[PDB]
């Protein structure tokens, strides 16, 4: 009851604290830089399969 | 709106390369301090 | 004061008669690709006196068939009674 | 190891931004706008070449004459930079603050601002 | 914190350079100047009392090179670093003007943003040096 | 994770590469107004669909899980709609569960509250009128490709000729909306076959449109219910957006309160030794641990 | 991070070798009152009446809380209810049961004088 | 309380001695001795006549002229 | 106003945006027990928010109070809505 | 594997290094006593308290509680230069002399 309802919410302003602080240290610094690359090789990988997948049964549908 | 206690504009830059410590203002009107003085002439 | 006045052009809709014929002759120009698909299967399926069952011309004719009624079946309804946007969405 | 028609298109364009680059002295602009007068004989004589044009010739010489009277006037006019009251170096010209310039300092001709 | 003295310049210099401060002060006296008595208890109170700089305090007498090292002209004088950049300089002994130059320096570091590996300490002469290969190597290429 | 367009099976879902599937919903956009923003049924298209199922679709097709006073209130009135039913007739075989309270022997004019029955007693009856095929019930008929896109396009749809290799035997037409092309209805929906009470224009398309509207009307979590539970969505989604702040304000700044703490940490030097340190210490999985883990 | 292990045959809490710091180096407590950090509308006395009348008319009877916080649970639901349905019920003036009734009846009165 | 300029309340300049500043609480105290003026001129006059934190509260104001 | 306060915390300074202290801090309890001796040379707190998260109302705390009563209240009223 | 040295460097000790001078920490608190040796352990917590003074644990814990109570009220704290400075005092060395002799004296008693 003697402190800030709010304390340090929007100090430096939404440049400074959301994009710095949210995005670049706690989003990107602590989850991307984990699984970025596992989860692009992931992603590409199974995009490749279902696509010669796909290919497959292209063929095996269409004769001409 | 038009705030008027704000009255820098891009005449007012005083960023200088020699001086670290940005000066106050872009007037190089700066006096030296008294024990400065005192100091010189003792030498 | 629209509403209150005469039409001035009636529609074959609103004649109750169907333009369906119409409108699947005058989207076929869209679906040139297709079309010209499914008759090159039909000519490679007719050539071949011994063919396998699982062999047929009735998937490109779905290719044609979806892309012709993409374009025919919605501008039809559009003029339907009944089919009118909201009032503001 | 690169072709010679983008090789000095290139060349004409990289001289205009050096020119740009370069800091603002009178002298040094009236030498790279002569660079870049000389870009272009280059140029023409090239496409003349390889196009069998004889007009872009005549453009070299014309190039010539051209820089040349420019290239008098320039030596005017810095001529009269010395009459007028005026530094060849155009940034110090001016009361602007600039941190590119090591030892940029103007104060008001004044030995002091208070007496009492 | 608290004042560490020293009479051996190069021992100064390798105890600065092993440290690498953020913030430093140094206090290079000479016994010429009689004001330096009262200099010497202004720092040790503001070394005390400040605890974001590392005050070194220097005899020039007995360290006659760390003048020239850290281009001393009149003694008493205390120099304010910032990662071995030269802050600021004060010559003349008056504790007021000091701590109101170590409370802008400090104020104005606490203002600062540094890119990240580019905030590591340096030498004093590096910033010197920097600037003297840029213009007095050249002007000493072209006149002699 | 990326599936092919040309291949007939929509977003990877395989099984209807036999006929057109996508020309409703992915292929064009047909506009039924129940199914836009903020949209609900038109009445009058309801109203003129049951009529058209009434005098057409009626003689062959039912919706046996559905009765007819679903229509109440949006689309027909209790009088009008008490006649309308009474139209037509009902026998004590046609009942699913003849319990006792069906106690007729006979015909009878039906009622409201009837479940919408075929002319017809039994499935077989049906197999056997219409030639070996079933009219297919209309209860869950939204489970088809395009759902009321479906109904429609099956009602239209009848302008093509089979393609080389494919053969259309007797009793059976072309129809690429239904499984494998090869359809045992006939075309039913002629222009002008249904006179509207509301003197609405009858052509082929006017009556699809509004046999699809009632067909999906009838149906469950897809009609005469979606429009005011998407509604409903909205409203709580604004009252989430709405209660987000106080929720921030409640326990991410209380947190930040709580952790506002100072910290001193002193040396103790009066001679006591840490015998509680030494010799303290509890543990409730002590039970668990003792006789087997680390002796 | 700080020194070697430490085992349990130094007797005493704080080892002679970690350093403490002088009194002169400890920060002194400000012994004043600082300025009030108020909003424009808190710091009217009318609002402060308010406030004051609130906490001892309704906030000192648990009871009369509980109905405050009844209250505000209402003008939660009307505040997320009315609007919505008032623009939904506007969107759809033309698709109702009594237009197509009156149409069905104009029809009917010209087929009948027809 | 709200922002206060203890040297306005004393009616001294910033470079004023400090026994112009006992003078000058003095010369304020035999008028309001016998509430809220006294009180900011107590305040100014406590933070204002130790050399360290009329120091403190001087390097926290950075004045502005007249 | 919003645009007001927006305006003053823009212009707060930061380390990498953690209002943090620059400058090592070390505070005493003067009525702490005897057998408490200084304050040992470890860097305890880096943060000074005991003394930044201040509103400086005590002179008036009860208020303060009913404030943070009241947003409760709201929040309780909307889960409440919810489970009406 | 000398071959792989690089990557091993840049991907292994770097990128731990980097995370504990974020966090104002060295190798210490990660290698010498594990987190869920300082939590909930009890062999650990019973050699401690039979062999060990309290300002080993005491210390670590307090490094780590002097982070996260400022992390915990508001995230992607990054500690000032006065603190990662102190962290980088502390070389890795002294670092394998506390682990070797705290794996040798509990493997031995
Ligand atoms: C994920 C999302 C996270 C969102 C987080 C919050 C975002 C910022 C919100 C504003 C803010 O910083 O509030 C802190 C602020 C507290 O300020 P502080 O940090 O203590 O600063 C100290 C100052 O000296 C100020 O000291 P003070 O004594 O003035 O205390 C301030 C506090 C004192 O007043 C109260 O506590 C009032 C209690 C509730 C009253 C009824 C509110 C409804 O509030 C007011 O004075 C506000 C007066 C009424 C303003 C009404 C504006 C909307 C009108 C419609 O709290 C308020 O202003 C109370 C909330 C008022 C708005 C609530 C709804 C906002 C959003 C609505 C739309 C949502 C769309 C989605
Ligand atoms: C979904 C939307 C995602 C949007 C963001 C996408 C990524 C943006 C990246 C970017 O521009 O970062 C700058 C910026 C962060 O820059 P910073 O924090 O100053 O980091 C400086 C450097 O980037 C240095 O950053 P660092 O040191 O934190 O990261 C080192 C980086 C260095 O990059 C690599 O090592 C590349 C590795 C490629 C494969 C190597 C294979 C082995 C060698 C052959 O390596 C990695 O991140 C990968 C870790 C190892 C993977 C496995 C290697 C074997 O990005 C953001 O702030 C993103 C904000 C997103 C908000 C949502
Ligand atoms: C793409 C992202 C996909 C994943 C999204 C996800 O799962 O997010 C987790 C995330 C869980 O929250 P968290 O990670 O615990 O931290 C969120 C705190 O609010 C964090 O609070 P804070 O103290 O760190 O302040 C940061 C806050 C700062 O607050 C603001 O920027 C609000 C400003 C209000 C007006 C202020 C005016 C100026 C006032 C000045 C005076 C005071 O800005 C944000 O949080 C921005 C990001 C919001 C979350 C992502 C929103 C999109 C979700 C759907 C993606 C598809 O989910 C949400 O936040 C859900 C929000 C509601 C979503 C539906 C409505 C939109
Ligand atoms: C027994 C305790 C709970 C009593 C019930 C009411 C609690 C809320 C009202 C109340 O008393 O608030 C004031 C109390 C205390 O508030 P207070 O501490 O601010 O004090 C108010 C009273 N004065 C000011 C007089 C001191 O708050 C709580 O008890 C908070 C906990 C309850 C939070 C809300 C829970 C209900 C909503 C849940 C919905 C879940 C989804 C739906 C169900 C799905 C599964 C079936
Ligand atoms: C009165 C408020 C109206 C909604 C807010 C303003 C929207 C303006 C643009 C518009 O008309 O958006 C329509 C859009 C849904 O339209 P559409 O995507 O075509 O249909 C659903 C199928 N995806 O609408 C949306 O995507 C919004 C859906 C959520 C409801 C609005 C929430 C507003 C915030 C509370
Ligand atoms: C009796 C002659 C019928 C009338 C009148 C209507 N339909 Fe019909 N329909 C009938 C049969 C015998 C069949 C089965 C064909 C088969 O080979 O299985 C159908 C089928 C449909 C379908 C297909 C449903 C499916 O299971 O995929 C639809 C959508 C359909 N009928 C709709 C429909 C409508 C809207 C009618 C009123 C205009 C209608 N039918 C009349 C027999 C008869
Ligand atoms: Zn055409």
């Amino acid at each position: 009851s003697n402190q800030f309802i709010n304390f340090h919410f929007m100090l430096g302003g939404f440049r400074t604290y959301v994009l710095e602080r949210f995005f670049k240290q706690v989003w990107y610094r602590r989850n991307i830089r984990t699984f970025w690359f596992p989860v692009l090789i992931s992603y590409t990988s199974g995009c490749i399969t279902m696509r010669m997948y796909d290919n497959n049964c292209y063929d095996y549908f269409y004769f001409s | 709106f038009q705030d008027n206690q704000d009255r820098s504009r891009v005449e007012t830059n005083s960023a200088t390369w020699a001086h670290n410590l940005p000066k106050e203002n872009k007037f190089n009107t700066e006096t030296l301090e008294k024990q400065e003085v005192e100091s010189r002439i003792l030498k | 004061s629209s509403g209150d006045l005469p039409s001035a052009t009636l529609s074959m809709i609103q004649q109750g008669q169907d333009p369906k014929e119409l409108v699947l002759q005058h989207c076929k120009p869209n679906c040139l690709h297709w079309e010209q698909k499914l008759k090159r299967c039909e000519a490679k399926l007719r050539e071949l006196v011994n063919a396998d069952p699982e062999m047929s011309c009735m998937y490109p004719l779905r290719d044609w068939v979806t892309c012709v009624e993409a374009c025919v079946q919605p501008q039809i309804i559009s003029q339907l009674v009944g089919a009118q946007k909201g009032r503001i969405w | 190891m690169l072709t010679w028609i983008s090789f000095w298109s290139l060349i004409f364009w990289l001289i205009l931004i050096i020119l740009v680059l370069k800091p603002k002295n009178f002298i040094s602009i009236l030498f790279m706008s002569e660079l870049t007068w000389l870009a272009l004989y280059c140029l023409s004589l090239l496409f003349g070449a390889i196009y069998c044009d004889i007009t872009l010739l005549s453009i070299s010489f014309f190039i010539l004459g051209v820089a040349g009277l420019e290239f008098s006037f320039g030596i005017l006019i810095a001529i009269l930079y010395k009459n007028l009251n005026e530094s060849l170096n155009t940034d110090l010209n001016n009361n602007n603050n600039n941190q590119n310039i090591f030892d940029k300092n103007f104060k008001t001709p004044l030995e002091k601002i208070n007496w009492q | 914190s608290r004042v560490r003295s020293f009479n051996d310049f190069k021992a100064a210099k390798t105890y600065i350079d092993t440290l690498k401060p953020k913030l430093a002060c140094l206090y290079f006296r000479a016994d010429w100047n009689p004001l330096c008595e009262q200099a010497d208890k202004d720092f040790d109170k503001l070394s005390d009392t400040h605890l974001e700089y590392e005050f070194v305090k220097i005899d020039i007498d007995k360290a006659p090179q760390a003048k020239g090292y850290f281009a001393v002209r009149c003694e008493p004088e205390f120099l304010l670093l910032c990662l071995g950049q030269e802050m600021t300089r004060q010559t003349g002994q008056n504790q007021r003007n000091l701590e109101h130059r170590l409370f802008k320096v400090q104020e104005y570091v606490k203002g600062l943003n540094f890119p990240a590996g580019m905030d590591t300490y340096e030498e004093f002469h590096e910033q010197y040096m920097a600037e003297h290969t840029q213009l007095d190597k050249e002007i000493n290429e072209w006149a002699r | 994770f990326i599936y092919r367009d040309d291949i007939g099976a929509f977003w990877g879902i395989k099984g209807y590469e036999e006929l057109v599937t996508e020309v409703g919903t992915h292929k064009g956009h047909n506009y039924w107004p129940q199914f836009s923003f903020l949209g609900t049924y038109d009445s009058g298209s309801v109203r003129r669909g049951f009529q058209v199922f009434a005098r057409n679709c009626g003689n062959c097709h039912g919706m046996i899980y559905k009765k007819y006073d679903y229509l109440l209130d949006k689309a027909y009135r209790q009088l009008e709609l008490a006649q309308m039913v009474s139209d037509f007739t009902i026998h004590p075989a046609h009942q699913h569960f003849k319990q006792y309270y069906y106690q007729e022997w006979d015909e009878r004019d039906r009622v409201i509250c009837d479940h919408i029955y075929p002319p017809y007693f039994s499935q077989d009856q049906a197999k056997n009128a219409n030639g070996g095929v079933w009219p297919t019930d209309f209860s869950k008929i939204k489970l088809r490709p395009g759902g009321i896109n479906y109904i429609y396009n099956i009602s239209t749809g009848y302008h093509f000729t089979p393609p080389f290799g494919m053969d259309v035997p007797k009793g059976k037409y072309f129809n690429p909306y239904f499984d494998h092309m090869i359809i045992g209805m006939p075309r039913q929906l002629v222009d002008g076959l249904v006179d509207y009470d509301d003197g609405t224009p009858a052509s082929t398309p006017q009556m699809a449109y509004d046999v699809s509207n009632f067909i999906n009307f009838m149906q469950r979590r897809v009609g005469y219910k979606r429009p005011d539970k998407m509604v409903r969505y909205y409203m709580v989604f604004t009252g989430g957006l709405l209660i987000l702040p106080f929720k921030y304000f409640k326990t991410k700044a209380y947190y930040r309160n709580l952790l506002s703490l100072r910290w001193e940490m002193y040396a103790v030097r009066d001679g006591v030794y840490y015998n509680h340190f030494k010799y303290g210490g509890y543990n409730s999985r002590a039970y668990q641990f003792r006789g087997y883990f680390w002796a | 991070v700080y020194g070697k292990l430490i085992f349990n045959n130094i007797k005493e809490y704080t080892p002679s070798w970690i350093k403490t710091i002088p009194y002169s180096q400890v920060t002194k407590p400000i012994l004043r009152k600082q300025p009030q950090i108020v909003g424009k509308i808190n710091a009217d006395p009318k609002v402060k009446k308010f406030w004051v009348f609130l906490r001892e008319n309704v906030q000192y009877y648990p009871f009369l809380w509980q109905f405050f916080i009844l209250g505000t649970s209402f003008v939660w639901f009307h505040v997320c209810y009315d609007p919505w349905l008032a623009i939904y019920q506007a969107n759809n003036a033309h698709r109702s049961l009594e237009t197509a009734l009156t149409k069905e009846k104009a029809h009917k009165k010209k087929l009948a004088e027809q | 309380t709200q922002k206060l300029d203890y040297y306005a309340v004393l009616g001294v300049d910033r470079l004023a001695t400090a026994e112009q500043i006992k003078d000058s609480y003095r010369k304020l105290a035999m008028k309001y001795h016998p509430a809220r003026k006294f009180q900011e001129i107590a305040e100014a006059y406590a933070v204002l006549s130790v050399e360290e934190q009329r120091r403190a509260y001087d390097f926290l104001n950075q004045p502005s002229p007249y | 106003g919003v645009l007001s306060e927006y305006n003053q915390r823009l212009s707060k300074k930061l380390h990498k945006g953690h209002l943090v202290e620059d400058k090592p801090t070390f505070f005493v309890t003067s009525s702490r027990p005897g057998n408490f001796g200084d304050h040992i040379d470890f860097k305890v707190n880096i943060d000074n928010w005991f003394d930044e998260n201040r509103v400086h109302n005590e002179h008036e705390t009860d208020i303060r109070r009913t404030q943070i009563y009241t947003l409760n209240a709201i929040y309780y009223g909307g889960l409440l809505s919810f489970a009406r | 594997l000398r071959a792989l040295e690089p990557l091993l460097a840049k991907f292994i000790y770097r990128w731990r290094l980097d995370i504990a001078h974020q966090r104002g920490l060295t190798l210490e608190d990660s290698l010498l006593f594990m987190d869920r040796e300082l939590r909930r352990c009890y062999f650990f917590e019973t050699v401690a308290r039979q062999n060990l003074h309290p300002y080993t644990v005491l210390f670590m814990k307090k490094r780590r509680a002097r982070y996260y109570k400022v992390e915990r009220g508001l995230r992607g704290f990054y500690v000032p230069d006065w603190v990662r400075k102190e962290a980088e005092e502390r070389q890795l060395s002294e670092t394998v002399d506390n682990i070797f002799n705290w794996e040798n004296f509990v493997y031995r008693e």
